[PDB]
């Protein structure tokens, strides 16, 4: 639908390890969502086999 | 616009073995 | 009995999720980088590159 989730998007963060002397990054992003429509916002068909 | 003096700091910490070893 | 018109009040709660891809980076490679293991040569500045 027009707008059918709310979605809210963090802020990255990256974290190493030094592991074997080169280092490992790792990013993460922290994000959310809720659904903002009250009733049903969405709806499949299943149509081929 | 993510990228690098934060990745900046963490990458190269790399030029410091010293912190000397001697009081 | 003719119905007084009914109100109501709902919330609803977020959920959250997270996304993290990572990235390692070889052992000389790094000394290549930093340039603790660079030379003041003409073939240590290809590598580096």
């Amino acid at each position: 639908e027009k707008a059918s989730e709310s979605y809210f998007m963090g802020q990255m963060q990256v974290a190493r390890t030094e592991s074997g002397g080169g280092l490992h990054l790792q990013l993460t992003q922290p994000r959310a969502n809720v659904d903002l429509g009250v009733g049903f916002t969405a709806a499949y068909a299943a149509a081929a086999l | 616009m993510s990228v690098q003096i934060g990745n900046g700091l963490l990458m190269v910490v790399a030029p410091g073995t010293l912190t000397v070893g001697s009081a | 009995p003719a119905d007084q018109p009914v109100h109501n009040y709902m919330i609803k709660r977020l959920d959250r999720r997270s996304l993290n891809a990572a990235f390692s980076i070889a052992v000389e490679a790094l000394g290549l980088i930093s340039g603790e293991n660079l030379d003041g040569t003409h073939i240590s500045s290809a590598m580096r590159l």
